[PDB]
RNA sequence: UAUCUGGUUGAUCCUGCCAGUAGUCAUAUGCUUGUCUCAAAGAUUAAGCCAUGCAUGUCUAAGUAUAAGCAAUUUAUACAGUGAAACUGCGAAUGGCUCAUUAAAUCAGUUAUCGUUUAUUUGAUAGUUCCUUUACUACAUGGAUAUCUGUGGUAAUUCUAGAG
RNA sequence: UUCAUAAUAACUUUUCGAAUCGCAUGGCCUUGUGCUGGCGAUGGUUCAUUCAAAUUUCUGCCCUAUCAACUUUCGAUGGUAGGAUAGUGGCCUACCAUGGUUUCAACGGGUAACGGGGAAUAAGGGUUCGAUUCCGGAGAGGGAGCCUGAGAAACGGCUACCA
């Protein structure tokens, strides 16, 4: 295509979007934003589909235009704004806040966060670079170019963003023995207790990660996101804690917790 | 009916490529060149209409050009332009010297006057002050941040020196 | 024994639209489908709201009568309905008239005709009058 | 440009077109079950072939393998819920021997008759097409309906239509109108 | 959904095909034709030709207003309401159609860009424009040009010549 | 890494660093129209981020040997330097060298061949099809040329030839 592409066809949208392959030909393409359109989640899908707050795209545009949704403390009135991973969505109507965390199966499940800890945010550092005039800046997955960080912060780390001003609050250093959260591929949405970091120097560092129930799995570095030290997750996990129970236990707990 | 173009220096009609800036053509789409036919500049017999500007007044009055006068259509709009048009003593509050058009719809007499651009409102000064104050505030904030960062690195460097001294003395 | 039995399910109060949304199930023995406006009245008196500030649609009855399903909303005020509901349902409920529109091909042809001319039509009237005259 | 709505085929025509014994057997099952077209038997044999293929695929692997366990238990649960195979042969291997008659047993007209209401199962078929029978307050004009065991207790007539206490309907009513009038 | 049957000979076994058989999101065609749900559809020969109609235009409280447009009643001395036209900016490079060219070409899986451009979107970011700061508009620098008003040209075209 | 960044020296037919709009119009009283302050909208340098765009490694394409040598005077393979590119690159130019591929099928010819995700078919192994609902690529009669624009060699955009 001679230039950028603007239309996204309904089949091409990622499966985790949970879209209906029926009842429409197209899919809402996320605009340019802080996240990859393969990974993000447009507000249209979040509201019309996940929360069932509005039937039709038009009144979703209406909700957006009245400046009620608040992403990271900002209005973000775009109807297809790509509010990506573990951003915060505030609605002063109902006064309720959510945090976008993948569930155990992988998709963007709704997480009801209370107000006071909805203030801040957690970010994975993607680069640390000395900017112009010798000013060091750190950039995260959100693209939030934070200026003047603590000099001993490095790549692959997690930093606590205020989201009131845009400054660092605290940070956790990446190493072994640390509660981590997985954000890509087969182990999407899992929560782990990293046991090993393994190099293969020159490309695609891997990590061996242990769950809460001693089930180890190995995954690439770029899909890894630290969440706290062992035992105290800095952010409330979604229900299920991403332990990744196998299918037989899904049916066994559905039968055990049976009531209709 | 083919229009003639200035600067052709020819008594004949010629095909020519034209674009914006030139006459004899208007670009519908942005920046599109069109090859169109235009009449040359030398005047012969083959010209149907001559658009002649009369330069100097003549002895014989012509009925419908000179004795009458078409009213000047639209007054100056920019404030400096109005002052220049009226010669208005720059600090003379040109606001009230605009040429009003009182319009009569037939029964109600209403007012209609041009909005003056470039006019020095208190609002413009408000904007200027806003910009200047914000710029200075931001620059000062950045200087403060740089100062704090320098202090932090001095502290950490001292800590690391103390550690290396402890190790050197220990061994 | 008519006894139109209206019941609501899966309702949530959404103040974002200033609304309460729900799915309507209606039990009507020995009777056909149940005339939306009647449902508007019954729901409005049910939630102590005006017959205007309610909007219900999507009534599909199950195969064999008895029960039917639709989808309904109750707005906080009538102005909420005026400002938050697509106008076609306003015409259905009669609050707003059906805006007149010439057939779409008429509009498209007129738009092409407008694109044909550069500027306003005042400049071409007298000029064409003179051209046909002379 | 529109997403494809998938579809499928739901029967399998036999390889041999005119062998006798098979013809007699099909016509038999048609007789005691009142089947309309031979394609019926072909359909049920199609599901049965699907089940045997799945069962063979699962029996291939060792017992207690994860997929074997999960898939087999889900299949036999579906089978007992639909009520074809007994509750005593929950073994994933007895589901090799189905003998297509068994699936036909759970057919709606068949279960109607085996509950009564029918008097020549054929009548039941007609009744099904005459909207007189409901599965627990829900009529079904579908002769097969593949009635499942749990709801079998509630196959009865409808509140609407005759045989279920409603308006007589369109023939006795007009006869009564003609008798009253003349 | 691991299957075969008829034909060489007077007869028998074989190699062998031919024929029979069953599908086909493979079409064509014939004969028929009641209902529900769903739905392919000028690809094969012609990436052959096309009349006609439509298929990309867009303005918010917030870029430009004296439409000699409406509004003019209750907000109205610089205008302020609404809102043609036109200027400005943005998109028109997406979508849709087709499969002619193409045989390590396209493409698929997997890499790299420490080798590059990237409007937009989102984060950040700029004191110095002084140039000898004791003669400079910063309480705001200049001129145009559309729309429009008017005289027109061609047989006709989204043709536009001149003046204000 | 000659990377980021910094610093010194100079250079520039000196790029940018807000002469722009809406709402609200608070506080100080230096009581003047005086000094000042908000929520916004647009622009605006650089670097990030995103949407991409290009090129790119390896491996994988049907039939044909009644196609076995093919490519280099006109670029074929490599070197140096330059030009041109947004940038590597014979991409192109000048001067050199004689190399490059091939019976592990190159080169050539055919394809009623767009490639692929797939469809039909079914003990297992396979055979055939894939114009087309998704992904890429190519084209807008055929070829070439180009302005605008971040993005086109655009075609419901132009220029020229041919039909
Ligand atoms: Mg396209
Ligand atoms: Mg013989
Ligand atoms: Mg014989
Ligand atoms: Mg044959
Ligand atoms: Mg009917
Ligand atoms: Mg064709
Ligand atoms: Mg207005
Ligand atoms: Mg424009
Ligand atoms: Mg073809
Ligand atoms: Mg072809
Ligand atoms: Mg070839
Ligand atoms: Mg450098
Ligand atoms: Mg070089
Ligand atoms: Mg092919
Ligand atoms: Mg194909
Ligand atoms: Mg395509
Ligand atoms: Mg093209
Ligand atoms: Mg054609
Ligand atoms: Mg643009
Ligand atoms: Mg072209
Ligand atoms: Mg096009
Ligand atoms: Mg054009």
């Amino acid at each position: 295509a001679r230039g950028p592409k603007k239309h996204l066809k309904r089949l091409a949208a990622p499966h985790h979007w949970m879209l209906d392959k029926l009842s429409g030909c197209y899919a809402p393409r996320p605009s340019a934003g802080p996240h990859k359109l393969r990974e993000s989640l447009p507000l249209i899908v979040f509201l019309r589909n996940r929360l069932k707050y509005a039937l039709n795209g038009r009144e979703v545009k209406a909700i957006l235009m009245q400046r009620h949704v608040k992403v990271d403390g900002k209005v973000r009135t775009d109807t297809t704004f790509p509010a990506g991973f573990m951003d915060v969505i505030t609605l002063e109507a109902t006064n309720e806040n959510f945090r976008l965390v993948y569930d155990v199966k992988g998709r963007f499940a709704v997480h009801r966060i209370t107000d006071e800890e909805a203030s801040y945010k957690l970010a994975k550092v993607k680069k640390v670079q000395l900017g112009k005039k010798g000013i060091p800046y750190v950039v995260t997955h959100d693209g939030r170019t934070i200026r003047y960080p603590d000099p001993n912060i490095k790549v692959n780390d997690t930093v606590k963003v205020d989201l009131a001003t845009g400054t660092i609050t605290d940070f956790i250093k990446f190493d072994t023995g640390k509660l981590v959260y997985v954000t890509g591929g087969r182990n999407l949405g899992r929560v782990g207790t990293i046991v090993h970091r393994e190099r293969h120097e020159g490309g695609f560092d891997l990590v061996h990660i242990k769950d809460s129930l001693e089930n180890t799995f190995v995954t690439r570095l770029n899909n890894v996101f630290v969440i706290g030290e062992p035992g105290r997750p800095w952010i409330s996990l979604p229900k299920g804690k991403g332990i990744k129970l196998t299918i037989s236990e899904e049916r066994d707990r559905r039968r055990a917790q049976h009531g209709l | 009916g083919f229009p003639m173009k200035q600067g052709v220096l020819l008594p004949t009609r010629v095909k020519l490529l034209l674009a914006k800036g030139h006459s004899c053509y208007r670009p519908r789409r942005n920046g599109e060149r069109k090859r169109k036919s235009v009449r040359g500049a030398i005047v012969g017999p083959d010209l149907a209409v001559l658009a002649l500007i009369i330069t100097k007044k003549g002895e014989q009055e012509i009925e419908g050009i000179t004795n009458d006068t078409v009213p000047k259509r639209l007054g100056p709009k920019r404030a400096n332009n109005i002052r220049k048009f009226f010669g208005l003593t720059k600090e003379d509050d040109v606001r009230d010297y605009v040429i009003r058009r009182e319009v009569t719809k037939g029964d109600k007499s209403y007012t209609k006057a041009p909005k003056i651009q470039r006019l020095v409102t208190p609002q413009r000064l408000q904007r200027k002050r806003q910009q200047k104050s914000l710029k200075i505030k931001n620059a000062q904030a950045q200087r403060e941040a740089a100062a704090e960062y320098a202090q932090l690195l001095a502290k950490r460097l001292s800590e690391r020196k103390a550690e290396k001294a402890e190790v050197r003395k220990r061994r | 024994s008519d006894a139109i039995t209206i019941r609501t399910r899966k309702v949530i109060s959404n103040p974002l639209l200033a609304r309460k949304q729900f799915v309507v199930d209606v039990l009507h023995p020995n009777r056909a489908n149940v005339s939306k406006d009647e449902l508007r009245e019954k729901l409005a008196e049910a939630y102590k709201a005006e017959k205007d500030a309610v909007s219900v649609f999507g009534f599909r009855t199950q195969y064999g009568g008895g029960k039917s399903t639709g989808f309904g909303l109750v707005y906080n005020s009538v102005a909420d309905a005026k400002k938050f509901e697509p106008a076609y349902r306003l015409v259905r409920y009669g609050l707003a008239e059906k805006v007149e529109k010439a057939s779409r091909q008429q509009r498209k042809q007129r738009k092409n005709r407008g694109k044909k001319i550069f500027g306003t039509g005042k400049s071409i009237a007298k000029k064409a009058a003179r051209r046909n005259a002379d | 440009p529109r997403a494809p709505r998938t579809y499928s085929k739901t029967y399998s025509t036999p390889k041999r077109p005119y062998e006798s014994a098979r013809l007699d057997a099909e016509l038999k099952l048609a007789g005691e079950y009142g089947l309309k077209n031979k394609r019926e038997i072909y359909r049920i044999s199609f599901q049965l072939s699907k089940i045997r293929r799945a069962a063979r695929d699962l029996l291939t692997r060792d017992e207690k393998d994860p997929k074997r366990l999960f898939e087999g238990n889900a299949l036999i649960r579906r089978l007992v819920r639909i009520g074809v195979l007994s509750e005593d042969k929950k073994k994933l291997d007895y589901v090799l021997a189905l003998k297509v008659e068994d699936f036909l047993e759970r057919r709606l007209q068949t279960q109607v008759y085996k509950l009564g209401l029918a008097k020549s199962v054929h009548h039941a078929r007609v009744l099904i097409s005459q909207r007189h029978i409901a599965v627990g307050k829900q009529i079904v004009n579908i002769p097969s309906f593949m009635v499942r065991l749990e709801s079998e207790k509630h196959i009865d007539f409808a509140r609407t239509s005759p045989f279920g206490g409603a308006r007589p309907g369109r023939v006795a009513r007009k006869r009564a109108a003609a008798a009253g009038g003349e």
